[PDB]
RNA sequence: CUCGUAGUUGGAUCUUGGGAGCGGGCGGGCGCGCCCGUCCCCGCCCCUUGCCUCUCGGCGCCCGGGCCCGAAGCGUUUACUUUGAAAAAAUUAGAGUGUUCAAAGCAGGCCCGAGCCGCCUGGAUACCGCAGCUAGGAAUAAUGGAAUAGGACCGCGGUUCUAU
RNA sequence: GAACGUCUGCCCUAUCAACUUUCGAUGGUAGUCGCCGUGCCUACCAUGGUGACCACGGGUGACGGGGAAUCAGGGUUCGAUUCCGGAGAGGGAGCCUGAGAAACGGCUACCACAUCCAAGGAAGGCAGCAGGCGCGCAAAUUACCCACUCCCGACCCGGGGAGG
C-alpha cells in the first residue's frame, strides 16, 4: 500500500528489484519478491502476503520470529491500541486441600500483522511464541475464525 | 556508571520490580560518543565473554558498494543528508546504521 | 551466579556410582568435555572401589603416571576424563579391558571385551549443519568433529571409527527394527526391534520399540541409541544378557547366586 | 447461605477465611497485638531484677496471704508480679539480684484463687527455689 | 422459580398428548395460511392471532396443520414486527404505570411496580439482545419510554 | 555443614492413655510373663508388631 | 427453576418407601435416572417398572421392595480419579457386602466395582444400600 | 422489606438405539458351541452414527491404478476418565540385607599356604501434587452447525486471469 | 555452566475501590546501546495497561522448593538450618584487571565508626575456623592433620581453620 514510508525504507532483498535500468524490474511494472521465511505446523502463506505488500521483522508469516517453545490459543476482546491487541485465556483453577476448583484467568499480549484486519470481538485466535518481543508481547497472531453473526448468513 | 536494567522499570501495572541483588557485569550500558567524519580513531573495548569489539570515535572512508552492479569502492563521507531518527542528526554527522548521505 | 563452581557433593551426585552417606559430602568431580557428569565416570572411582585395586585414592592416582593405562587411544595425565557410556580401557598388566557400558539398569557393568572389537568404535552422528569448504564433516557425542564419513549418513546414525580420526568403516542407518541400547532415561536395560517410529511434528520424535522379550513401549528421540542394524548388534553385552529382569523376579537371582553359592 | 457447587472457589475460600476470624485459636496467634502485648515478649524464661517483696491478698472463700515480688524485666524493662513457692522462700529472698519467673502456667491467662497473679518465680541469686528448699545447693545470699 | 410474582398457580394448557391432528372441522392448510397471512397482515400479535385461529376456524396447535408455524412464516414471508411480544405488552402496560405514577405522585407504592418494570423489560431486553430480533445495543432508560408512543 | 550420620527413629513408643493402670494390666502382666528390664521393650514390640501387619494390611485392599 | 430430577427422584422414592407403597409414580425423569434404575436393577432392588409417556416430563411408575435401604445424589457432580474409589467406597456406603458407589464414565454406565473391573472411573452422582 | 450487576448455579430431548452377529474373555442349563444375559466384554462385524480424496507399495484382491492402510488419521470444539516422557539424588513408603540385640550400613561371603594369578551378581521398584507433553475414550457438562437458502457431483461457464 | 527466555502457584489485607504517566507506565516507527530481544535507551507518533475475576494500595517473626511434629482418608503446625536456588558481602553506592566480576577474603568514594603513631601523615571492614564483646534462657575449642573426602597449581615432586 502507501507503506513504503515509515521512518526508514524497506522491501525485499532476496532477488534485486533495481537489476534492470528501464522502471519494470523495480517496484514498478513486476512487483519485487517478498520473502516467507519457512512456516509450518500446519501453517503457510494466505491470501494476506501474497495479495500485499504487508512486511513486519516480528511478523510470525514473514519476519525473523521462530515460532516455538509452545503453542497456545485465545479470545478477541479489545480492539484498541494499533498494532497490539489483549486476550483472555480464561481457565479455571483445581485445587487439592478443597476437592473443588477456583477461577483465574491470565491476559496474554499479542502484536497482530497489518496483514490480519476486519477483526471483531469475540472469536478464537491462534498464537504462537518466538524470539522476545518486547516486555508483555512474547506472542505471535496465526488464524482468525469467527467475525460474523451468530446464526445466519 | 551507566549500564542496562529491565526490573528496574516499573511492572505491568504500576508495581516496581524491587531490588533484590547486586548490579552485575552481564547488563552494561557502555557509554561513547556518536563518530561523525575526522582524523581515523578507533579502540577496542574489553566487553562480555572476554571478547574484545572495536568501538569508533572518529572516521571518514569505507565500503560504499552499488546495488544494480554490486560494486563497491571506498568513497568519503563528507557530510550526511539525513538520519531517520531525529531532524538535527543531519547536521550532528554521526555515523549509523540507514545513515543518509550525500556523497 | 557469579562465576563457575569448583565442588561438587557427594549427595549431589548421580546415585549410579553408589553414592555413600559416611565418607564426606564432597565429590570426584570430571573435566567437563563428552559424557557429561550425568553420563560420566570418574576413573579414580573406578580404579577406587570398582575393581578396588587401591583402598583409598591415595594410591589411585598413580597408574597414570606409571603409564600402564590409556585412554581413548592417546595418553592419560588427568586420573580422570569425561568418559561414559562405550569407553574402552585396557589395563595391560592384569589384561583387564573394559567398556563401561551400560547394565540391566544403568550401573556402567562390570564389562570385559576383546582389543580386537575394541579397536574399532562406534560413534553417534551428534549433527551436520554442512561442512566448510562445500564439504561436510560429521560430528560425534564422544566429541569427534569426524573429517570425512561416508557420503550418506542421515543424523541418529552411527558411526564405526577405530580410534581413528580419518574416514569410516560399515556404518548403520536409522530405521524400522534395529537394536537400540537407551543412553539414559527410563529404558535401560530394555533392548529390542524398534517396529514404529512416531516421527509425529508439534513435539520431540518418539521410537517405539518391541522388546527381545516381548514388551512393547515408547521412548524420547534423544534417549534411543542405534547399537545394531538388521537383527545384530556388534555391541557385546555383559551378564543381564541386556535385559533387565523385573525386581519381581530377581528375588531368587539377587538371592541363589549371592549369599547362596558364595 | 449453604450453597455446595463445584467452581465455588472464589466465593468458598473466601467466605472461609474471612468466617475463619472468630476463633480465640486464630486472633492470638495471627495478628501483631497478641506477641506485642504479651506481657514480656515470649519466653519460657523471664530474666529480671527484683524491686520489692511484698504479700499479696486472696479471696475470703480461701482466705490465704501468698508471697510474690515485683520483678524488674531485663528484656523489656516492666514490671510484673510472680507468687515463690516452697514454703519459707520469700524471707530468702534479696532484691536487686537476677531473678527467673515465668508466667504462672496458664499460658497466657492466670489462676483465680490469687486473681491478678500470671507469674511464678524459680530463680533467686540465680539460685533455683527448687534448689533452695531441696537443699542441693544454696544460694550466694 | 417465580420472583417478579408471589403467587405461583398456573393454568396454561396442556395440549392433548395425542399430536394427532384435531379432526372436528378440518379446515385444511390453505385456508389456514391465508387466514395467518391476514391476520398478521392487517396488523395482529401472534398471541391473539392463534386465539383468532382457534375461536373461528379452530386450533389446537398451528404446527398440526402446517410444519412452520406463524411466527416461522412470517419470518419466511418479511413481516417480522416492531418489538417483540414480551417486550411490547410490557412497555404498553409502562406507559400506563408512568402515566399513573406521574399524574398521581405520592403513589409511593407504585414506583415499586414501575422498578420492576425497568426490571422486566431490561431482563427482555437483555435477553433479546442475544436472541437478535434486537440491535446489538438496545437502549431502555425510560428514554426509549415513548418514541413509539404518538 | 558436617559430614556425621543423621539417622534416627523412635523405638519406645508412648503410651495413648496410661493413667487407668489397665494398659498397666498389661504392661505389669509382660513382665509377669517374661520379666525384662523396663517398658521400652513393652512399646517397641508394640511398634514392631503393628508395623509388619499393618504393611501387609494398608497394602491388602489395593 | 426446577432442578435435578436425579435428586427428585431419590427424594420422592425415599419419601413414599418408609410409608411403604407397594410402587411410586413420579412426575418427571430422564433416560439417565433410567440407567439408574437398570443398575439397580441388575442387583434386584427394584422390580420391573413403567415408564409412563406424557413428553412434557415422561414420568416413571417403579416397584419398591425390601431389598433397599437409600440412595444418594452429589450435586456438584466429582470426578473418581481412580485413586479415591476405594476411599469413596469406604466412606459412604454402608457395606461392602452390598451397595456399590455409581459413576458416570467414559465407558458406559456402571457401579464402582465393575468400573475398577474395567479400569475407568468419572463422575460421582450414585450411592445405594 | 423490595429491585438488581457481577455471584455461584441450573427442565426434557438431539442413539444407553436392532441382529442368533462371529473368534476370543464370562456369569449359567448343558457339553468357550445353542443360547437367558438392551451388541453378557473387546479385535472382525451387521441396521449408522468420520475420513485414502493423494504418491509408491505391504498378505491381500482385480486389472500403473483401486476396497484398508502407511509417513498419518488433515473437514469444528473444548471439560473430564484409561496410555507413556518428566517428577534432580534423597527424607521417606521402602525389596534383598547380623549392625552379635536395637538403631546404625549398602553391606559381603567361599576357599585354600593365593598358588585360581579366582568366583556370585548385586549396591533394586513405587509415590513425586497443579500445571507444561503424549494416546485412547464420546457416558455426563457446555458449545457448535444449511431459515427470508444453500453443503455436492470441476453442474454449463459467460467474465478477468495466471505456470508448469 | 550463565542470563535471557513459553503456560502455570504464592501468606494476610477493603479502617486499601479506581488506579499506572510526559520523570516510559501503554505499543508502534526510526536511531544509539550492551552479547543480543526489548522504550534496556532518546525523539515522532497512536493514550494506553489494568482490577468488584480483589487492581492500584498495602503488611508479613517473606528466606523459598523438595520435607518435620503430628494425622481414619480429610487436613493442621510449619521447613534459618547440611541438598539446591537466590541472595548479601559492618550499609550502601563507583571501577581496572579477569574466560566468568559491578569481585569489598582486588580496590575507589561516601556513610557511622575506629586501628595507630615521635600530628608531617597515614592506614582499616569475621554474617570463615577459634573465639571475644554486646545481647539474650539459649548453642561448642585460638587441639592438630589435611591420615577420609575432596579442591588448587607450571600439576602422584607442591597447597589447604574446605573436611577429618
Amino acid at each position: 500500500a502507501d507503506i513504503q514510508t515509515e521512518r526508514a525504507y524497506q522491501k525485499q532483498p532476496t532477488i534485486f528489484q533495481n537489476k534492470k535500468r528501464v522502471l519494470l524490474g523495480e517496484t514498478g511494472k513486476e512487483k519485487l519478491p517478498r520473502y516467507y521465511k519457512n512456516i509450518g505446523l500446519g501453517f503457510k502463506t494466505p491470501k494476506e502476503a501474497i495479495e500485499g505488500t504487508y512486511i513486519d521483522k516480528k511478523c510470525p508469516f514473514t519476519g525473523n520470529v521462530s515460532i516455538r517453545g509452545r503453542i497456545l490459543s485465545g479470545v478477541v476482546t479489545k480492539m484498541k491500541m494499533q498494532r497490539t491487541i489483549v486476550i483472555r485465556r480464561d481457565y479455571l483453577h483445581y485445587i487439592r486441600k478443597y476437592n473443588r476448583f477456583e477461577k483465574r484467568h491470565k491476559n496474554m499480549s499479542v502484536h497482530l500483522s497489518p496483514c490480519f484486519r476486519d477483526v471483531q470481538i469475540g472469536d478464537i485466535v491462534t498464537v504462537g511464541e518466538c524470539r522476545p518481543l518486547s516486555k508483555t508481547v512474547r506472542f505471535n497472531v496465526l488464524k482468525v475464525t469467527k467475525a460474523a453473526g451468530t446464526k445466519k448468513q | 556508571g551507566i549500564s542496562r536494567d529491565n526490573w528496574h522499570k516499573r511492572r505491568k501495572t504500576g508495581g516496581k520490580r524491587k531490588p533484590y541483588h547486586k548490579k552485575r557485569k552481564y547488563e552494561l550500558g557502555r557509554p561513547a560518543a556518536n563518530t561523525k567524519i575526522g582524523p581515523r580513531r578507533i579502540h577496542t573495548v574489553r566487553v562480555r565473554g572476554g571478547n574484545k569489539k572495536y568501538r569508533a570515535l572518529r572516521l571518514d572512508v569505507g565500503n560504499f558498494s552499488w546495488g544494480s552492479e554490486c560494486c563497491t569502492r571506498k568513497t568519503r563521507i563528507i557530510d550526511v543528508v539525513y538520519n531517520a531518527s531525529n531532524n538535527e542528526l543531519v547536521r550532528t554527522k554521526t555515523l549509523v546504521k540507514n545513515c543518509i548521505v550525500l556523497i | 551466579a557469579r562465576g563457575p563452581k569448583k565442588h561438587l557433593k557427594r549427595v549431589a551426585a548421580p546415585k549410579h556410582w553408589m553414592l555413600d552417606k559416611l565418607t564426606s559430602v564432597f565429590a570426584p568431580r570430571p573435566s567437563t568435555g563428552p559424557h557429561k557428569l550425568r553420563e560420566c565416570l570418574p576413573l579414580i572411582i573406578f580404579l577406587r572401589n570398582k575393581l578396588k585395586y587401591a583402598l583409598t585414592g591415595d594410591e589411585v592416582k598413580k597408574i597414570c603416571m606409571q603409564r600402564f593405562i590409556k585412554i581413548d587411544g592417546k595418553v592419560r595425565a588427568d586420573i580422570t576424563y569425561p568418559a561414559g557410556f562405550m569407553d574402552v580401557i585396557s589395563i595391560d598388566k592384569t589384561g583387564e579391558n573394559f567398556r563401561l557400558i551400560y547394565d540391566t539398569k544403568g550401573r556402567f557393568a562390570v564389562h570385559r571385551i576383546t582389543p580386537e572389537e575394541a579397536k574399532y568404535k562406534l560413534c553417534k552422528v551428534r549433527k551436520i549443519f554442512v561442512g566448510t569448504k562445500g564439504i561436510p564433516h560429521l560430528v560425534t557425542h564422544d566429541a569427534r568433529t569426524i573429517r570425512y564419513p561416508d557420503p550418506l549418513i542421515k543424523m541418529n546414525d552411527t558411526i564405526q571409527i577405530d580410534l581413528e580420526t580419518g574416514k569410516i568403516t560399515d556404518f548403520i542407518k536409522f530405521d524400522t527394527g534395529n537394536l537400540c541400547m537407551v543412553t539414559g532415561g527410563a529404558n535401560l536395560g530394555r533392548i529390542g526391534v524398534i517396529t514404529n517410529r512416531e516421527r509425529h511434528p508439534g513435539s520431540f520424535d518418539v521410537v517405539h520399540v518391541k522388546d527381545a522379550n516381548g514388551n512393547s513401549f515408547a521412548t524420547r528421540l534423544s534417549n534411543i541409541f542405534v547399537i545394531g542394524k538388521g537383527n545384530k548388534p556388534w555391541i557385546s553385552l555383559p551378564r543381564g544378557k541386556g535385559i533387565r529382569l523385573t525386581i519381581a523376579e530377581e528375588r531368587d537371582k539377587r538371592l541363589a547366586a549371592k549369599q547362596s553359592s558364595g | 447461605g449453604k450453597c455446595r457447587g463445584l467452581r465455588t472457589a472464589r466465593k468458598l475460600r473466601s467466605h472461609r477465611r474471612d468466617q475463619k476470624w472468630h476463633d480465640k485459636q486464630y486472633k492470638k496467634a495471627h495478628l501483631g497485638t497478641a506477641l506485642k502485648a504479651n506481657p514480656f515478649g515470649g519466653a519460657s524464661h523471664a530474666k529480671g531484677i527484683v524491686l520489692e517483696k511484698v504479700g499479696v491478698e486472696a479471696k475470703q472463700p480461701n482466705s490465704a496471704i501468698r508471697k510474690c515480688v515485683r520483678v524488674q524485666l531485663i528484656k523489656n524493662g516492666k514490671k510484673i508480679t510472680a507468687f515463690v513457692p516452697n514454703d519459707g522462700c520469700l524471707n530468702f529472698i534479696e532484691e536487686n539480684d537476677e531473678v527467673l519467673v515465668a508466667g504462672f502456667g496458664r499460658k497466657g491467662h492466670a489462676v483465680g484463687d490469687i486473681p491478678g497473679v500470671r507469674f511464678k518465680v524459680v530463680k533467686v541469686a540465680n539460685v533455683s527455689l527448687l534448689a533452695l528448699y531441696k537443699g542441693k545447693k544454696e544460694r550466694p545470699r | 422459580g417465580r420472583m417478579h410474582a408471589p403467587g405461583k398457580g398456573l393454568s396454561q394448557s396442556a395440549l392433548p398428548y395425542r399430536r394427532s391432528v384435531p379432526t372436528w372441522l378440518k379446515l385444511t392448510s390453505d385456508d389456514v395460511k391465508e387466514q395467518i397471512y391476514k391476520l398478521a397482515k392487517k396488523g395482529l400479535t401472534p398471541s391473539q392471532i392463534g386465539v383468532i385461529l382457534r375461536d373461528s376456524h379452530g386450533v389446537a396447535q398451528v404446527r398440526f396443520v402446517t410444519g412452520n408455524k406463524i411466527l416461522r412464516i412470517l419470518k419466511s414471508k418479511g413481516l417480522a414486527p416492531d418489538l417483540p411480544e414480551d417486550l411490547y405488552h410490557l412497555i404498553k402496560k409502562a406507559v400506563a404505570v408512568r402515566k399513573h405514577l406521574e399524574r398521581n405522585r405520592k403513589d409511593k407504592d407504585a414506583k415499586f411496580r414501575l422498578i420492576l418494570i425497568e426490571s422486566r423489560i431490561h431482563r427482555l431486553a437483555r435477553y433479546y439482545k442475544t436472541k437478535r430480533v434486537l440491535p446489538p445495543n438496545w437502549k431502555y432508560e425510560s428514554s426509549t419510554a415513548s418514541a413509539l408512543v404518538a | 555443614p558436617v559430614a556425621r550420620s543423621w539417622v534416627c527413629r523412635k523405638t519406645y513408643v508412648t503410651p495413648r492413655r496410661p493413667f487407668e493402670k489397665s494398659r498397666l494390666d498389661q504392661e505389669l502382666k509382660l513382665i509377669g510373663e517374661y520379666g525384662l528390664r523396663n517398658k521400652r521393650e513393652v512399646w517397641r514390640v508394640k511398634f514392631t508388631l503393628a508395623k509388619i501387619r499393618k504393611a501387609a494390611r494398608e497394602l491388602l485392599t489395593l | 427453576v426446577r432442578m435435578n430430577v436425579l435428586a427428585d427422584a431419590l427424594k420422592s422414592i425415599n419419601n413414599a418407601e418408609k410409608r411403604g407403597k407397594r410402587q411410586v409414580l413420579i412426575r418427571p425423569c430422564s433416560k439417565v435416572i433410567v440407567r439408574f434404575l437398570t443398575v439397580m436393577m441388575k442387583h434386584g432392588y427394584i422390580g420391573e417398572f413403567e415408564i409412563i409417556d406424557d413428553h412434557r416430563a415422561g414420568k416413571i411408575v417403579v416397584n419398591l421392595t425390601g431389598r433397599l435401604n437409600k440412595c444418594g445424589v452429589i450435586s456438584p457432580r466429582f470426578d473418581v480419579q481412580l485413586k479415591d474409589l476405594e476411599k469413596w467406597q469406604n466412606n459412604l456406603l454402608p457395606s461392602r457386602q452390598f451397595g456399590f458407589i455409581v459413576l458416570t464414565t467414559s465407558a458406559g454406565i456402571m457401579d464402582h466395582e465393575e468400573a475398577r473391573r474395567k479400569h475407568t472411573g468419572g463422575k460421582i452422582l450414585g450411592f445405594f444400600f
